[PDB]
Protein backbone atom coordinates (compact mmCIF):
# COMPACT_ATOMS: atom_id res chain seq x y z
CA UNK A 1 0.00 0.00 0.00
CA UNK A 2 1.15 3.50 -0.75
CA UNK A 3 1.76 6.32 1.72
CA UNK A 4 -0.03 9.65 1.79
CA UNK A 5 2.48 12.24 0.56
CA UNK A 6 3.26 15.42 2.47
CA UNK A 7 3.26 18.75 0.64
CA UNK A 8 6.32 20.57 -0.75
CA UNK B 1 13.25 22.81 -17.22
CA UNK B 2 15.63 20.10 -18.44
CA UNK B 3 15.23 17.76 -21.40
CA UNK B 4 16.40 14.29 -22.38
CA UNK B 5 16.52 13.16 -26.01
CA UNK B 6 14.66 9.91 -26.72
CA UNK B 7 16.54 6.78 -27.73
CA UNK B 8 14.70 4.66 -30.29
CA UNK B 9 14.70 1.02 -31.34
CA UNK B 10 12.56 -0.37 -34.18
CA UNK B 11 12.24 -4.13 -34.47
CA UNK B 12 9.88 -7.10 -34.87
CA UNK B 13 8.47 -9.32 -32.13
CA UNK B 14 9.29 -12.47 -34.09
CA UNK B 15 12.11 -13.29 -36.52
CA UNK B 16 11.05 -11.49 -39.71
CA UNK B 17 10.01 -13.74 -42.57
CA UNK B 18 8.61 -12.34 -45.81
CA UNK B 19 4.88 -12.93 -46.11
CA UNK B 20 4.25 -14.05 -42.52
CA UNK B 21 2.22 -11.75 -40.22
CA UNK B 22 4.32 -10.26 -37.42
CA UNK B 23 4.35 -7.32 -35.04
CA UNK B 24 6.56 -4.27 -35.46
CA UNK B 25 7.75 -2.41 -32.38
CA UNK B 26 9.02 1.09 -31.69
CA UNK B 27 10.57 1.17 -28.23
CA UNK B 28 11.15 4.75 -27.05
CA UNK B 29 13.15 5.40 -23.89
CA UNK B 30 15.18 7.99 -21.98
CA UNK B 31 12.98 11.01 -22.68
CA UNK B 32 11.73 13.92 -20.55
CA UNK B 33 9.25 15.73 -20.55
CA UNK B 34 6.68 12.87 -20.88
CA UNK B 35 4.70 14.44 -23.73
CA UNK B 36 5.77 12.69 -26.91
CA UNK B 37 4.35 12.00 -30.38
CA UNK B 38 5.02 8.64 -32.04
CA UNK B 39 4.02 7.55 -35.55
CA UNK B 40 4.92 4.41 -37.44
CA UNK B 41 5.40 4.67 -41.21
CA UNK B 42 5.12 2.27 -44.14
CA UNK B 43 6.98 3.41 -47.26
CA UNK B 44 6.82 6.95 -45.91
CA UNK B 45 3.10 6.95 -45.13
CA UNK B 46 1.69 7.02 -41.60
CA UNK B 47 0.20 3.72 -40.42
CA UNK B 48 -3.32 4.27 -38.95
CA UNK B 49 -3.62 1.44 -36.42
CA UNK B 50 -0.74 1.90 -33.96
CA UNK B 51 -1.15 0.83 -30.35
CA UNK B 52 0.62 2.43 -27.39
CA UNK B 53 1.54 0.80 -24.09
CA UNK B 54 1.00 2.73 -20.86
CA UNK B 55 3.89 5.10 -20.14
CA UNK B 56 6.26 4.43 -17.26
CA UNK B 57 9.45 6.01 -15.95
CA UNK B 58 12.72 4.58 -14.66
CA UNK B 59 15.03 5.23 -11.71
CA UNK B 60 16.77 8.07 -13.54
CA UNK B 61 13.37 9.76 -13.94
CA UNK B 62 13.24 9.39 -17.73
CA UNK B 63 10.13 7.97 -19.39
CA UNK B 64 9.67 4.99 -21.69
CA UNK B 65 6.89 3.51 -23.79
CA UNK B 66 6.28 0.92 -26.49
CA UNK B 67 4.34 1.51 -29.69
CA UNK B 68 3.46 -1.43 -31.90
CA UNK B 69 1.48 -2.38 -34.99
CA UNK B 70 0.62 -5.53 -36.90
CA UNK B 71 2.48 -5.96 -40.17
CA UNK B 72 3.51 -8.46 -42.81
CA UNK B 73 7.08 -7.78 -44.02
CA UNK B 74 8.17 -8.18 -47.64
CA UNK B 75 11.61 -7.87 -49.19
CA UNK B 76 10.95 -4.35 -50.50
CA UNK B 77 8.62 -2.57 -48.05
CA UNK B 78 10.24 0.07 -45.83
CA UNK B 79 9.20 0.75 -42.23
CA UNK B 80 10.14 3.48 -39.81
CA UNK B 81 9.23 5.05 -36.52
CA UNK B 82 8.96 8.84 -36.31
CA UNK B 83 9.17 10.60 -32.98
CA UNK B 84 8.43 14.23 -32.16
CA UNK B 85 9.70 15.47 -28.79
CA UNK B 86 10.56 18.88 -27.31
CA UNK B 87 14.20 17.85 -26.79
CA UNK B 88 14.76 17.77 -30.55
CA UNK B 89 14.36 20.58 -33.08
CA UNK B 90 12.86 18.29 -35.72
CA UNK B 91 11.16 14.86 -35.57
CA UNK B 92 13.46 11.82 -35.53
CA UNK B 93 12.86 8.99 -38.01
CA UNK B 94 14.43 5.58 -37.35
CA UNK B 95 14.16 2.91 -40.04
CA UNK B 96 13.52 -0.77 -39.43
CA UNK B 97 16.58 -2.87 -40.22
CA UNK B 98 15.72 -6.58 -40.56
CA UNK B 99 19.10 -7.54 -39.12
CA UNK B 100 18.89 -5.58 -35.89
CA UNK C 1 16.76 -12.90 -2.36
CA UNK C 2 16.27 -9.14 -1.70
CA UNK C 3 12.82 -7.88 -2.66
CA UNK C 4 11.17 -4.48 -2.94
CA UNK C 5 7.89 -2.57 -2.98
CA UNK C 6 7.97 0.78 -4.72
CA UNK C 7 5.56 3.38 -6.01
CA UNK C 8 6.49 5.55 -8.98
CA UNK C 9 4.22 8.58 -9.06
CA UNK C 10 3.92 11.34 -11.64
CA UNK C 11 1.96 14.59 -11.83
CA UNK C 12 2.11 16.60 -15.07
CA UNK C 13 0.47 20.03 -15.32
CA UNK C 14 -1.44 20.74 -18.55
CA UNK C 15 -2.24 24.47 -18.45
CA UNK C 16 -5.18 25.27 -20.71
CA UNK C 17 -5.89 21.60 -21.38
CA UNK C 18 -7.44 20.57 -18.07
CA UNK C 19 -6.38 19.27 -14.65
CA UNK C 20 -2.92 17.75 -14.14
CA UNK C 21 -2.44 14.16 -15.34
CA UNK C 22 -1.73 12.10 -12.21
CA UNK C 23 -0.40 8.53 -12.32
CA UNK C 24 0.67 6.20 -9.54
CA UNK C 25 2.30 2.85 -10.30
CA UNK C 26 3.18 0.20 -7.74
CA UNK C 27 5.95 -2.33 -8.23
CA UNK C 28 7.03 -5.50 -6.44
CA UNK C 29 10.48 -6.63 -7.55
CA UNK C 30 10.39 -4.34 -10.60
CA UNK C 31 7.06 -5.86 -11.67
CA UNK C 32 4.02 -3.58 -12.03
CA UNK C 33 1.17 -4.86 -9.84
CA UNK C 34 -1.12 -1.80 -9.41
CA UNK C 35 -1.81 1.45 -11.29
CA UNK C 36 -3.97 4.53 -10.83
CA UNK C 37 -4.40 6.91 -13.77
CA UNK C 38 -6.45 10.10 -13.31
CA UNK C 39 -7.35 10.15 -17.00
CA UNK C 40 -10.67 8.38 -16.46
CA UNK C 41 -14.27 9.49 -15.83
CA UNK C 42 -14.03 7.65 -12.51
CA UNK C 43 -10.32 6.87 -11.82
CA UNK C 44 -9.41 4.13 -9.35
CA UNK C 45 -6.53 1.80 -8.55
CA UNK C 46 -6.58 -1.22 -10.84
CA UNK C 47 -4.78 -4.56 -10.55
CA UNK C 48 -1.98 -5.03 -13.07
CA UNK C 49 -0.95 -8.50 -11.92
CA UNK C 50 -3.39 -11.43 -11.58
CA UNK C 51 -2.33 -12.35 -8.05
CA UNK C 52 -3.60 -8.94 -6.89
CA UNK C 53 -7.23 -9.70 -7.65
CA UNK C 54 -6.93 -11.69 -4.42
CA UNK C 55 -7.51 -8.42 -2.54
CA UNK C 56 -11.03 -7.46 -1.48
CA UNK C 57 -13.07 -4.48 -2.78
CA UNK C 58 -12.22 -2.75 0.50
CA UNK C 59 -8.53 -2.64 -0.40
CA UNK C 60 -9.13 -0.94 -3.76
CA UNK C 61 -11.58 1.60 -2.34
CA UNK C 62 -9.03 2.56 0.29
CA UNK C 63 -6.07 2.70 -2.10
CA UNK C 64 -8.13 4.69 -4.62
CA UNK C 65 -9.08 7.37 -2.08
CA UNK C 66 -5.45 7.56 -0.97
CA UNK C 67 -4.35 8.11 -4.58
CA UNK C 68 -7.06 10.73 -5.08
CA UNK C 69 -5.69 12.40 -1.97
CA UNK C 70 -2.14 12.41 -3.33
CA UNK C 71 -3.44 13.69 -6.68
CA UNK C 72 -4.72 16.75 -4.78
CA UNK C 73 -1.45 17.24 -2.88
CA UNK C 74 0.51 17.03 -6.13
CA UNK C 75 -1.90 19.50 -7.75
CA UNK C 76 -1.06 21.93 -4.95
CA UNK C 77 2.65 21.06 -5.07
CA UNK C 78 2.83 21.93 -8.77
CA UNK C 79 1.49 25.42 -7.97
CA UNK C 80 3.89 25.80 -5.04
CA UNK C 81 6.87 24.96 -7.23
CA UNK C 82 5.83 27.56 -9.82
CA UNK C 83 6.37 30.03 -6.98
CA UNK C 84 9.67 28.62 -5.69
CA UNK C 85 11.18 28.75 -9.19
CA UNK C 86 9.39 31.89 -10.41
CA UNK C 87 7.83 30.15 -13.42
CA UNK C 88 4.71 31.07 -15.40
CA UNK C 89 1.32 29.35 -15.16
CA UNK C 90 1.37 28.74 -18.91
CA UNK C 91 3.99 26.00 -19.05
CA UNK C 92 3.81 22.26 -18.40
CA UNK C 93 5.87 20.87 -15.51
CA UNK C 94 6.40 17.44 -13.99
CA UNK C 95 6.75 16.21 -10.40
CA UNK C 96 7.94 12.65 -9.86
CA UNK C 97 8.36 10.55 -6.73
CA UNK C 98 9.82 7.12 -6.02
CA UNK C 99 8.65 5.83 -2.63
CA UNK C 100 9.30 2.38 -1.23
CA UNK C 101 11.32 -0.19 0.65
CA UNK C 102 13.67 -3.10 0.00
CA UNK C 103 13.88 -6.09 2.33
CA UNK C 104 16.28 -8.98 2.78
CA UNK C 105 15.50 -12.69 2.49
CA UNK C 106 14.57 -12.66 6.18
CA UNK C 107 11.82 -10.12 5.54
CA UNK C 108 13.57 -7.20 7.24
CA UNK C 109 14.13 -3.71 5.81
CA UNK C 110 17.43 -3.19 3.96
CA UNK C 111 16.79 0.40 2.84
CA UNK C 112 13.92 2.80 2.26
CA UNK C 113 13.34 5.36 -0.47
CA UNK C 114 11.50 8.67 -0.73
CA UNK C 115 12.93 10.79 -3.53
CA UNK C 116 11.43 13.65 -5.53
CA UNK C 117 12.23 15.20 -8.88
CA UNK C 118 11.00 18.36 -10.55
CA UNK C 119 11.07 18.48 -14.35
CA UNK C 120 13.36 15.45 -14.49
CA UNK C 121 15.91 16.73 -11.95
CA UNK C 122 16.44 15.53 -8.39
CA UNK C 123 14.64 17.81 -5.96
CA UNK C 124 14.80 16.28 -2.48
CA UNK C 125 15.47 12.82 -1.04
CA UNK C 126 15.50 11.13 2.36
CA UNK C 127 18.98 9.90 3.32
CA UNK C 128 19.73 6.25 4.11
CA UNK C 129 19.71 7.05 7.84
CA UNK C 130 16.02 7.87 7.33
CA UNK C 131 16.33 10.99 9.47
CA UNK C 132 17.94 13.73 7.38
CA UNK C 133 17.19 15.21 3.94
CA UNK C 134 19.31 16.07 0.91
CA UNK C 135 18.08 19.16 -0.95
CA UNK C 136 19.20 19.57 -4.57
CA UNK C 137 18.82 23.36 -4.84
CA UNK C 138 17.58 26.52 -3.11
CA UNK C 139 13.92 25.69 -3.76
CA UNK C 140 14.34 22.25 -2.18
CA UNK C 141 15.73 23.87 0.97
CA UNK C 142 12.38 25.53 1.65
CA UNK C 143 10.73 22.11 1.51
CA UNK C 144 13.46 20.56 3.62
CA UNK C 145 12.96 23.06 6.43
CA UNK C 146 9.19 22.48 6.45
CA UNK C 147 9.60 18.71 6.62
CA UNK C 148 12.28 18.96 9.32
CA UNK C 149 9.95 21.07 11.45
CA UNK C 150 6.97 18.75 10.92
CA UNK C 151 9.01 15.60 11.55
CA UNK C 152 8.26 14.21 8.09
CA UNK C 153 11.36 11.99 8.21
CA UNK C 154 9.97 10.28 11.32
CA UNK C 155 6.60 9.67 9.66
CA UNK C 156 8.28 8.06 6.65
CA UNK C 157 10.58 5.88 8.73
CA UNK C 158 7.50 4.51 10.49
CA UNK C 159 5.86 3.77 7.14
CA UNK C 160 9.01 2.27 5.63
CA UNK C 161 9.87 -0.08 8.49
CA UNK C 162 6.26 -0.89 9.31
CA UNK C 163 3.50 -0.54 6.71
CA UNK C 164 5.73 -0.83 3.62
CA UNK C 165 7.49 -3.99 4.83
CA UNK C 166 4.35 -5.62 6.23
CA UNK C 167 2.51 -5.15 2.95
CA UNK C 168 5.51 -6.23 0.88
CA UNK C 169 5.57 -9.49 2.84
CA UNK C 170 1.86 -9.87 2.13
CA UNK C 171 2.36 -9.18 -1.59
CA UNK C 172 5.46 -11.39 -1.93
CA UNK C 173 3.54 -14.35 -0.54
CA UNK C 174 0.57 -13.69 -2.82
CA UNK C 175 2.57 -13.33 -6.02
CA UNK C 176 5.69 -15.29 -5.11
CA UNK C 177 4.96 -18.08 -7.59
CA UNK C 178 4.39 -15.55 -10.37
CA UNK C 179 7.30 -13.32 -9.35
CA UNK C 180 9.69 -16.29 -9.51
CA UNK C 181 8.63 -16.93 -13.12
CA UNK C 182 11.53 -17.71 -15.45
CA UNK C 183 11.71 -17.96 -19.27
CA UNK C 184 14.99 -19.16 -20.76
CA UNK C 185 16.34 -17.41 -23.84
CA UNK C 186 16.64 -19.18 -27.17
CA UNK C 187 19.75 -18.09 -29.04
CA UNK C 188 21.22 -18.30 -32.52
CA UNK C 189 23.90 -16.52 -34.52
CA UNK C 190 23.30 -14.65 -37.78
CA UNK C 191 25.93 -13.78 -40.43
CA UNK C 192 26.08 -10.44 -42.27
CA UNK C 193 28.36 -8.97 -44.94
CA UNK C 194 30.69 -6.04 -44.34
CA UNK C 195 32.70 -3.75 -46.62
CA UNK C 196 35.68 -5.69 -48.01
CA UNK C 197 37.08 -8.76 -46.23
CA UNK C 198 35.07 -8.56 -42.99
CA UNK C 199 31.75 -9.89 -41.72
CA UNK C 200 29.47 -9.37 -38.75
CA UNK C 201 28.37 -12.15 -36.43
CA UNK C 202 25.29 -11.27 -34.41
CA UNK C 203 24.21 -13.31 -31.41
CA UNK C 204 20.51 -13.22 -30.58
CA UNK C 205 18.80 -14.00 -27.26
CA UNK C 206 15.02 -14.14 -27.66
CA UNK C 207 11.96 -14.75 -25.51
CA UNK C 208 13.63 -14.55 -22.12
CA UNK C 209 12.34 -13.32 -18.76
CA UNK C 210 13.18 -11.45 -16.60
CA UNK C 211 15.06 -8.82 -18.62
CA UNK C 212 18.43 -9.29 -16.87
CA UNK C 213 20.83 -11.09 -19.19
CA UNK C 214 24.42 -10.95 -20.36
CA UNK C 215 25.74 -11.70 -23.85
CA UNK C 216 29.45 -12.00 -24.64
CA UNK C 217 31.67 -12.92 -27.57
CA UNK C 218 34.96 -14.76 -27.12
CA UNK C 219 37.91 -15.23 -29.43
CA UNK C 220 39.67 -18.50 -28.63
CA UNK C 221 38.36 -18.46 -25.06
CA UNK C 222 39.07 -14.80 -24.27
CA UNK C 223 36.19 -12.33 -23.84
CA UNK C 224 35.95 -9.55 -26.43
CA UNK C 225 34.44 -6.51 -24.72
CA UNK C 226 36.08 -3.80 -26.84
CA UNK C 227 34.76 -3.54 -30.43
CA UNK C 228 31.55 -5.45 -29.68
CA UNK C 229 28.22 -3.73 -30.36
CA UNK C 230 25.03 -4.49 -28.49
CA UNK C 231 21.57 -3.05 -28.13
CA UNK C 232 19.80 -2.22 -24.91
CA UNK C 233 17.53 -5.05 -23.78
CA UNK C 234 14.08 -4.47 -25.24
CA UNK C 235 10.53 -5.83 -24.77
CA UNK C 236 9.11 -8.13 -27.43
CA UNK C 237 5.68 -6.92 -26.37
CA UNK C 238 4.42 -10.34 -25.25
CA UNK C 239 5.99 -10.29 -21.79
CA UNK C 240 9.45 -11.54 -22.82
CA UNK C 241 12.61 -9.67 -23.81
CA UNK C 242 15.20 -9.58 -26.59
CA UNK C 243 18.84 -8.58 -26.94
CA UNK C 244 21.77 -9.05 -29.28
CA UNK C 245 25.51 -8.52 -29.42
CA UNK C 246 27.66 -8.53 -32.54
CA UNK C 247 31.33 -8.42 -33.51
CA UNK C 248 33.10 -7.75 -36.79
CA UNK C 249 35.55 -10.52 -37.73
CA UNK C 250 37.78 -11.43 -40.70
CA UNK C 251 36.10 -13.30 -43.55
CA UNK C 252 37.01 -16.96 -43.11
CA UNK C 253 37.59 -16.74 -39.34
CA UNK C 254 34.00 -17.18 -38.16
CA UNK C 255 34.80 -20.49 -36.44
CA UNK C 256 37.28 -18.82 -34.08
CA UNK C 257 34.47 -16.96 -32.29
CA UNK C 258 31.87 -18.19 -29.82
CA UNK C 259 28.86 -16.42 -28.27
CA UNK C 260 27.94 -16.90 -24.62
CA UNK C 261 24.49 -16.28 -23.15
CA UNK C 262 24.04 -15.92 -19.36
CA UNK C 263 20.53 -15.87 -17.90
CA UNK C 264 19.07 -16.97 -14.58
CA UNK C 265 16.65 -19.24 -16.40
CA UNK C 266 19.34 -21.48 -17.92
CA UNK C 267 20.71 -24.67 -16.26
CA UNK C 268 24.07 -23.47 -17.57
CA UNK C 269 25.30 -20.67 -19.91
CA UNK C 270 24.63 -21.07 -23.63
CA UNK C 271 27.59 -21.38 -26.00
CA UNK C 272 27.03 -20.87 -29.75
CA UNK C 273 28.91 -20.35 -32.98
CA UNK C 274 28.06 -19.32 -36.54
CA UNK C 275 26.50 -22.37 -38.19
CA UNK C 276 26.60 -22.32 -42.00
CA UNK C 277 23.61 -24.44 -43.13
CA UNK C 278 25.10 -27.82 -44.15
Amino acid sequence: SSIEFARL
Amino acid sequence: MIQKTPQIQVYSRHPPENGKPNILNCYVTQFHPPHIEIQMLKNGKKIPKVEMSDMSFSKDWSFYILAHTEFTPTETDTYACRVKHDSMAEPKTVYWDRDM
Amino acid sequence: GPHSLRYFVTAVSRPGLGEPRFISVGYVDNTEFVRFDSDAENPRYEPRARWMEQEGPEYWERETQKAKGNEQSFRVDLRTLLGYYNQSKGGSHTIQVISGCEVGSDGRLLRGYQQYAYDGCDYIALNEDLKTWTAADMAALITKHKWEQAGEAERLRAYLEGTCVEWLRRYLKNGNATLLRTDSPKAHVTHHSRPEDKVTLRCWALGFYPADITLTWQLNGEELIQDMELVETRPAGDGTFQKWASVVVPLGKEQYYTCHVYHQGLPEPLTLRWEPPP
